[PDB]
RNA sequence: CCGAGGGUAGGGCCCGUGACUGGGGCGAAGUCGUAACAAGGUAGCUGUACCGGAAGGUGCGGCUGGAU
RNA sequence: UGGGAGAGGGUGGUGGAAUUCCCGGAGUAGCGGUGAAAUGCGCAGAUACCGGGAGGAACGCCGAUGGCGAAGGCAGCCACCUGGUCCACCCGUGACGCUGAGGCGCGAAAGCGUGGGGAGCAAACCGGAUUAGAUACCCGGGUAGUCCACGCCCUAAACG
RNA sequence: CGAUGUCGGCUCGUCGCAUCCUGGGGCUGAAGAAGGUCCCAAGGGUUGGGCUGUUCGCCCAUUAAAGCGGCACGCGAGCUG
RNA sequence: GAAUGCCGGCAUGAGUAACGAUAAAGAGGGUGAGAAUCCCUCUCGCCGUAAGCCCAAGGGUUCCUACGCAAUGGUCGUCAGCGUAGGGUUAGGCGGGACCUAAGGUGAAGCCGAAAGGCGUAGCCGAAGGGCAGCCGGUUAAUAUUCCGGCCCUUCCCGCAGGUGCGAUGGGGGGACGCUCUAGGCUAGGGGGACCGGAGCCAUGGACGAGCCCGGCCAGAAGCGCAGGGUGGGAGGUAGGCAAAUCCGCCUCCCAACAAGCUCUGCGUGGUGGGGAAGCCCGGGUGACAACCCCCCGAAGCCAGGGAGCCAAGAAAAGCCUCUAAGCACAACCUGCGGGAACCCGUACCGCAAACCGACACAGGUGGGCGGGUGCAAGAGCACUCAGGCGCGCGGGAGAACCCUCGCCAAGGAACUCUGCAAGUUGGCCCCGUAACUUCGGGAGAAGGGGUGCUCCCUGGGGUGAUGAGCCCCGGGGAGCCGCAGUGAACAGGCUCUGGCGACUGUUUACCAAAAACACAGCUCUCUGCGAACUCGUAAGAGGAGGUAUAGGGAGCGACGCUUGCCCGGUGCCGGAAGGUCAAGGGGAGGGGUGCAAGCCCCGAACCGAAGCCCCGGUGAACGGCGGCCGUAACUAUAACGGUCCUAAGGUAGCGAAAUUCCUUGUCGGGUAAGUUCCGACCUGCACGAAAAGCGUAACGACCGGAGCGCUGUCUCGGCGAGGGACCCGGUGAAAUUGAACUGGCCGUGAAGAUGCGGCCUACCCGUGGCAGGACGAAAAGACCCCGUGGAGCUUUACUGCAGCC
RNA sequence: GAGCUAGCCCUGGCCAGGGUGAAGCUGGGGUGAGACCCAGUGGAGGCCCGAACCGGUGGGGGAUGCAAACCCCUCGGAUGA
């Protein structure tokens, strides 16, 4: 059937993106966290 | 004159549709319109806040010229009669010897081809609007703006109108639709004849998706839910209310008055509603 | 080929009968009340409506085939 | 052809009396109701009186033993649209008449559908009396309905 | 109770005997025929259907007879549900 | 040494199940150390509205070539979407950007919020919508509307000429719109040709033929032709289009009007440039100077912004055209022609799948376009087939039980069973014919029947064409032929009678319920006069609604018909300027502490003093509620009638052993041989009853009952047959479970059901196919039941608070 | 976190073929005029049959699956909520 994962380039990009994440204060605490732990990336990949 | 169906299908047994037969004109004024935009119900935030809205047809807002006194003196000629699905009342195209054009909502009587004026001397006649103080007491009365300048309020949808009663120094005396006695300002404008499409409403809308085409979507009973959702939800079986009947939030709903005490309007009010 | 008739399937009129049910007729001395004939003790009757154990009562409108 | 009387019919308008309710004022201990009462209403200011307002329904006197209509039925006043009918004159047609199974139309009240309207009245219903009872008669309330539009119903002591 | 699946049916049997039939007896208020009652006997047999989820029970048509009980109210790592 | 402990390793089950659609294989020839599995050829089978081809997304080198086979591949492997390396993606016109706006998002101004932040007109962003210029062929191992060829086109810059009041983010027009149905004319696509071109072929009885087999086009600027779209021209006035305006709108007058003209599209033609089969020979070469023509069918696509009808009334903005404002009119803009200029990103490949989502090369899921022919009434249905693509990455045998999927069956025909569950039957089309009841539509495909192929002859009408021929489409009549059978295969309703529930079509518990549940038109109550009520938010601000009582919120009921009774004492809500109670606050009789005192400081009665509550009324389609005992008729029985207690009032009409009836399989009637179910009645209704509606109701239902006919392997009662497994051999090889085991029966015993204890009996050692009685077999720390001063959801006149409202 | 799922908003796309035959309109009849009747035309509808597409009614299979909801047969809607 139908599963749970529907890839979508601009989806990804809007939602969990580097500038979504900017945007509103809990967004840079996730982007201090990963940067804190050593993420080698902080936000996830999409070809773009 | 609503129209009738044979009973070809389970659901024409029982629809009715106006006639339109007033209507003289079945498209819009191409400067006159622009989107409306539908809502679903929800607001600035996106939550609903009026239940059951959405999936209705299609519509162009079609702008209505509610003040009038915009144009005192300037005559305008009763071009075309036009539905309106933005309203009950059907709506007149109006070109004034100005070159201007605008609709008004149609009142009922009113022919194209014939003149309206507005104004503190125009004449009293169907289609015509003046200062409420210029209109002799006992006419009917329709699109009433409530307070000066502020724009037509009361008695729009089809078929209505307002009574003028007496006068009382600057204000004088309505009977709205409602049957409330009120006191409008002198100054406020109105238009004199009643709203047209008595017939509006007679007509049965006969399935349940035609409800759905105006954009109501289906409406649940608090009986039929459950007790997170609303005080009459819940019961083994069907129940009866159990409780004085209430809204989704707990307020009584056979009774309970609602409007604000302390309103400053009330001193205007004279009497309310009947019936 | 047509053909008595036999078979299949579906209708139409009639007759008989049927748990139970509807009133109707009749029947020497049953029970309830007293609507009508006298102004019958609320003049009567009436078409209709609604109501009531029962006759009946009441509304609306009609008639005199009503008294004084 | 000329004239007549008339609540004949339909539409629109509109006029005063009365009842009810609302507002103001003035006033106080009862009002109402009956065979007698009681229920009901009233000092939270009623009844009775004066002024203003709203709204529906019916048109006093004239009015008659009257008038008009085929019948049912028709009554303030006004305009309009319309039927019947009679008289005069003796002009026109030249029996073109009478009745009429079926058919079609009209048809008090009540009642029914869809809207409206709702003052007074009032089936149902509630209450108070009366009574052996009183699902009545009398009294206090009161909903359909009584009113308007359109559509049905088609009955009658629709009788002279 | 860190689980011993529970009613009825179906299928498959197997056992007891307080025996329904068939075999052998005694008594009879046993003439015969046919019954009643008790004794011995478990080898074999002990039908089909209508109603109900039913077990049971009632009924229809038969039969020599249409037995009653145990096996975790036998049998769900065999089925049904 | 135990914690269903933790991490790791390794065992058992076991050479066991399995190896992923039952579309299917066989042989020859190659290559190689090695071949069922790689390559080639011949034969066979499968898809063909796809299992073929092209886009989009998502994936991200998987593409092509050489060299490889450890691992990956469910076996093998020389092969591969695997490993190593090299190569491969070319644009002014295709798609996106340097264009436009939609929802939404963001946001000068501005508003609000302890902070973080939340809003917000403009503006800006935002596309699969608007707008905009490229078609055909060839080339590569691999890209191509991108390279090349041919023929076309767009914008920008600059110049020449010619024309004009030029000029904008401002005004205006246009862009610009729905659903159904649809005309004419074309095109795509297709069928036929006795015509045109072609390598050949004559077989096995016949055919050298008007034979068979193959093919008969594609793109094209201007001009021209056919078919369509869009569009009136002039004048005078002018106060509106937030400045101006010669534009637009509005009034007038004259002329033009089913037209025409102008304009823009589509199709045809078109200079010219391409393509071009079978077959044969080694992707290529020939065919070939290839031929390239006639007729028929014909779109859902094109002309298009076409036409009609309807109600639910159908985006914006730019491009573009017109108007003018500053300005400027040596400029500028319009037209024509010439030269020059034209950037960034994508482009490989997979793409209904072995490359995407599902942990897997997973029988699942994935949007748009094309989707050929024949016959079957039509069609995208079905069967077979074209092009093209496949045989599904384990095989070889054997021909047991048993399982799956499938075929048939004597006599019987529901006897099966909770139930005809399941499977039969029926089955398309044409014609005849068709009941109760009904809301007049329907019920209806009711039921039930007849016809159906082929051949000859005669004949009616239509489309194209020409009015004819030919081709094509609908028929009509007569006479025949064959078979068991003519929708001869495939696809394709079993029917009726009668109840319950719900009017109806719809919706639902994703993954155990599709229903009688929810919704539904319709009915009623109630709130709301607009800065509405109500809802979301601390607020600003939104929704309601750019609506206004014929409207908006809430609540119950649920098409329609006939109806919806009595109770207002309690609760709710509505009304009541009196009375009672009533907080802060007011008031301050009268006290008190202290101080020499002036004073300072505290307590404090009467009384005035909101909402709420009390109190007086109203109100049921508000929450609700609608009696008991005893007596009585000239047979008996039963009570129309009476008595008395109680209530706020004592259940009306209608229905009734019911989706409700306990006793109960009530009783009677019907249907059956027989009926706890069913249907019809009765009424002592344990415990119906009127908008948690009462009683009916045509039509409807994958709803739940009852009966009958039809027909059956459901069954008496089973038999045989097919294929996929099971079985044997080669290859690969799991799993839960497992204290250890050298693990029999009986009768006892034992913590009460013993392989393991006692006594007896029985029993050589080890497997393979099978069956499931036991190992209180596995699985899951019982979901029932209790217990814990464990948890959580929900309710209320439990307590206590809070928002909100007063 | 709404790339699953529920609702709504914006913008697009899709629904072979066949059947039934409403209103209107035309004509005819009818009447004083009418209603109305008849035939033709017409092409309505939460109309009918059936693919795609959307579903998931009954049974069977599967049950360490092809699959953590699948497969076969059957069945519902298919111009509309
Ligand atoms: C009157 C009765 C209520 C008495 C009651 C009957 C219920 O069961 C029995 C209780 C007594 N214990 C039984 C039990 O727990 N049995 C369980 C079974 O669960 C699976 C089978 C399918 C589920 C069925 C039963 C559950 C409860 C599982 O495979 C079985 O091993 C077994 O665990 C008594
Ligand atoms: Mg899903
Ligand atoms: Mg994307
Ligand atoms: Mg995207
Ligand atoms: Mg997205
Ligand atoms: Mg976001
Ligand atoms: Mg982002
Ligand atoms: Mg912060
Ligand atoms: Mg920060
Ligand atoms: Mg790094
Ligand atoms: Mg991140
Ligand atoms: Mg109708
Ligand atoms: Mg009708
Ligand atoms: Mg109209
Ligand atoms: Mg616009
Ligand atoms: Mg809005
Ligand atoms: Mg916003
Ligand atoms: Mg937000
Ligand atoms: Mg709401
Ligand atoms: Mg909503
Ligand atoms: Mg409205
Ligand atoms: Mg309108
Ligand atoms: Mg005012
Ligand atoms: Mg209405
Ligand atoms: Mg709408
Ligand atoms: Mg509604
Ligand atoms: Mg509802
Ligand atoms: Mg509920
Ligand atoms: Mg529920
Ligand atoms: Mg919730
Ligand atoms: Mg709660
Ligand atoms: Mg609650
Ligand atoms: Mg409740
Ligand atoms: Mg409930
Ligand atoms: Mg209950
Ligand atoms: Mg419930
Ligand atoms: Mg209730
Ligand atoms: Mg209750
Ligand atoms: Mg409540
Ligand atoms: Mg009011
Ligand atoms: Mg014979
Ligand atoms: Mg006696
Ligand atoms: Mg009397
Ligand atoms: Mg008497
Ligand atoms: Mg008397
Ligand atoms: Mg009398
Ligand atoms: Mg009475
Ligand atoms: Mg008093
Ligand atoms: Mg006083
Ligand atoms: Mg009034
Ligand atoms: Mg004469
Ligand atoms: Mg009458
Ligand atoms: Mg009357
Ligand atoms: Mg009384
Ligand atoms: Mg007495
Ligand atoms: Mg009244
Ligand atoms: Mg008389
Ligand atoms: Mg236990
Ligand atoms: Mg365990
Ligand atoms: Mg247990
Ligand atoms: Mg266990
Ligand atoms: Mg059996
Ligand atoms: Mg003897
Ligand atoms: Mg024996
Ligand atoms: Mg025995
Ligand atoms: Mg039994
Ligand atoms: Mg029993
Ligand atoms: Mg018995
Ligand atoms: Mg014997
Ligand atoms: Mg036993
Ligand atoms: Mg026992
Ligand atoms: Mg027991
Ligand atoms: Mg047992
Ligand atoms: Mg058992
Ligand atoms: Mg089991
Ligand atoms: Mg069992
Ligand atoms: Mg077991
Ligand atoms: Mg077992
Ligand atoms: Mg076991
Ligand atoms: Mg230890
Ligand atoms: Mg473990
Ligand atoms: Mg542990
Ligand atoms: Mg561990
Ligand atoms: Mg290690
Ligand atoms: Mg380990
Ligand atoms: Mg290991
Ligand atoms: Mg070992
Ligand atoms: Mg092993
Ligand atoms: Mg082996
Ligand atoms: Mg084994
Ligand atoms: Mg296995
Ligand atoms: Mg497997
Ligand atoms: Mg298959
Ligand atoms: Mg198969
Ligand atoms: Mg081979
Ligand atoms: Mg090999
Ligand atoms: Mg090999
Ligand atoms: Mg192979
Ligand atoms: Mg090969
Ligand atoms: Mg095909
Ligand atoms: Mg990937
Ligand atoms: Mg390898
Ligand atoms: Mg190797
Ligand atoms: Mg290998
Ligand atoms: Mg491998
Ligand atoms: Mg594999
Ligand atoms: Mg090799
Ligand atoms: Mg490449
Ligand atoms: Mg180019
Ligand atoms: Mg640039
Ligand atoms: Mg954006
Ligand atoms: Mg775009
Ligand atoms: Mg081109
Ligand atoms: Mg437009
Ligand atoms: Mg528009
Ligand atoms: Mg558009
Ligand atoms: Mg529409
Ligand atoms: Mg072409
Ligand atoms: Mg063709
Ligand atoms: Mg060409
Ligand atoms: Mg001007
Ligand atoms: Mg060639
Ligand atoms: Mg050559
Ligand atoms: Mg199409
Ligand atoms: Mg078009
Ligand atoms: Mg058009
Ligand atoms: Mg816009
Ligand atoms: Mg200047
Ligand atoms: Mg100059
Ligand atoms: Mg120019
Ligand atoms: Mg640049
Ligand atoms: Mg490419
Ligand atoms: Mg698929
Ligand atoms: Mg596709
Ligand atoms: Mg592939
Ligand atoms: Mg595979
Ligand atoms: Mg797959
Ligand atoms: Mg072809
Ligand atoms: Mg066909
Ligand atoms: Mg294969
Ligand atoms: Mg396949
Ligand atoms: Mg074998
Ligand atoms: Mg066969
Ligand atoms: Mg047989
Ligand atoms: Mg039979
Ligand atoms: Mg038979
Ligand atoms: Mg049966
Ligand atoms: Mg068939
Ligand atoms: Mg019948
Ligand atoms: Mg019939
Ligand atoms: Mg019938
Ligand atoms: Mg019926
Ligand atoms: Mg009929
Ligand atoms: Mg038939
Ligand atoms: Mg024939
Ligand atoms: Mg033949
Ligand atoms: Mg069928
Ligand atoms: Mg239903
Ligand atoms: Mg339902
Ligand atoms: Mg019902
Ligand atoms: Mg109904
Ligand atoms: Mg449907
Ligand atoms: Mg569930
Ligand atoms: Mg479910
Ligand atoms: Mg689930
Ligand atoms: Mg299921
Ligand atoms: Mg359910
Ligand atoms: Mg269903
Ligand atoms: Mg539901
Ligand atoms: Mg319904
Ligand atoms: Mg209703
Ligand atoms: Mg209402
Ligand atoms: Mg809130
Ligand atoms: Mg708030
Ligand atoms: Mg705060
Ligand atoms: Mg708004
Ligand atoms: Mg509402
Ligand atoms: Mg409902
Ligand atoms: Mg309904
Ligand atoms: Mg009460
Ligand atoms: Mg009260
Ligand atoms: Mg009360
Ligand atoms: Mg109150
Ligand atoms: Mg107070
Ligand atoms: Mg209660
Ligand atoms: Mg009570
Ligand atoms: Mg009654
Ligand atoms: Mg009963
Ligand atoms: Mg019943
Ligand atoms: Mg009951
Ligand atoms: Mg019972
Ligand atoms: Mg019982
Ligand atoms: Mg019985
Ligand atoms: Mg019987
Ligand atoms: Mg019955
Ligand atoms: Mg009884
Ligand atoms: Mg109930
Ligand atoms: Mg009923
Ligand atoms: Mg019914
Ligand atoms: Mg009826
Ligand atoms: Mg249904
Ligand atoms: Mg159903
Ligand atoms: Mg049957
Ligand atoms: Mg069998
Ligand atoms: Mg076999
Ligand atoms: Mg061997
Ligand atoms: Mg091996
Ligand atoms: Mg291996
Ligand atoms: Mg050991
Ligand atoms: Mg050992
Ligand atoms: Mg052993
Ligand atoms: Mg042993
Ligand atoms: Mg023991
Ligand atoms: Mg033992
Ligand atoms: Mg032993
Ligand atoms: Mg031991
Ligand atoms: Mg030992
Ligand atoms: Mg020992
Ligand atoms: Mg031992
Ligand atoms: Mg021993
Ligand atoms: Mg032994
Ligand atoms: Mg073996
Ligand atoms: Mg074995
Ligand atoms: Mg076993
Ligand atoms: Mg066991
Ligand atoms: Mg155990
Ligand atoms: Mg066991
Ligand atoms: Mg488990
Ligand atoms: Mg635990
Ligand atoms: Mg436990
Ligand atoms: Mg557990
Ligand atoms: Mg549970
Ligand atoms: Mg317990
Ligand atoms: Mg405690
Ligand atoms: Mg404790
Ligand atoms: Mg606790
Ligand atoms: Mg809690
Ligand atoms: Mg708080
Ligand atoms: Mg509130
Ligand atoms: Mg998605
Ligand atoms: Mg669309
Ligand atoms: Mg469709
Ligand atoms: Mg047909
Ligand atoms: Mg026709
Ligand atoms: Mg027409
Ligand atoms: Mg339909
Ligand atoms: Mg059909
Ligand atoms: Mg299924
Ligand atoms: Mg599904
Ligand atoms: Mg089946
Ligand atoms: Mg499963
Ligand atoms: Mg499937
Ligand atoms: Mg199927
Ligand atoms: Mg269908
Ligand atoms: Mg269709």
């Amino acid at each position: 059937m139908k599963r749970t994962w529907q890839p979508n380039r601009r989806k990804r990009a809007k939602t969990h993106g580097f500038r979504a994440r900017m945007r509103t204060p809990g967004g840079r605490k996730v982007l201090k966290r990963r940067r804190q732990k050593g993420r080698w990336r902080l936000t996830p990949a999409v070809r773009k | 004159a609503v129209k009738k169906f044979k009973p070809y299908t389970p659901s024409r047994r029982f629809m009715t549709v106006a006639d339109f037969s007033e209507i003289t004109k079945t498209e819009p004024e191409k400067s006159l319109v622009k989107p409306l935009k539908k809502t679903g119900g929800r607001n600035n935030q996106g939550r609903i806040t009026v239940r059951f809205r959405g999936g209705g047809h299609k519509r162009l807002y079609r702008i209505i010229d509610f003040k009038r006194w915009d144009k005192v003196g300037i005559p305008a000629k009763v071009a075309a009669i036009e539905y309106d699905p933005n309203r009950s009342a059907r709506i007149a195209l109006l070109h004034y010897v100005d070159g201007e054009k605008r609709y008004i909502i149609a009142p009922d009587g009113l022919q194209v081809g014939q003149q309206v004026v507005a104004g503190p001397d125009a004449p009293i006649q169907v289609g015509n609007a003046l200062p409420l103080r210029f209109i002799p007491v006992g006419t009917v009365v329709h699109a009433v703006e409530l307070e000066p300048k502020k724009g037509a309020k009361l008695a729009r949808a089809a078929g209505t109108s307002a009574q003028i009663q007496g006068r009382e120094g600057d204000y004088v005396i309505l009977r709205l639709p409602s049957g409330e006695l009120r006191k409008v300002h002198g100054e406020c404008y109105a238009t004199v004849g009643a709203v047209g499409n008595a017939d509006h409403k007679n007509i049965v809308l006969g399935k349940a998706g035609r409800s759905r085409w105006l954009g109501r979507r289906p409406h649940v009973r608090g009986a039929a839910m459950n007790p997170v959702d609303h005080p009459h939800g819940g019961g083994e079986g069907r129940a009866p209310r159990g409780r004085p009947p209430a809204s989704p939030w707990g307020w009584q709903t056979k009774g309970l008055k609602t409007r604000k005490r302390r309103k400053p309007s009330s001193r205007f009010i004279i009497a309310r509603r009947k019936k």
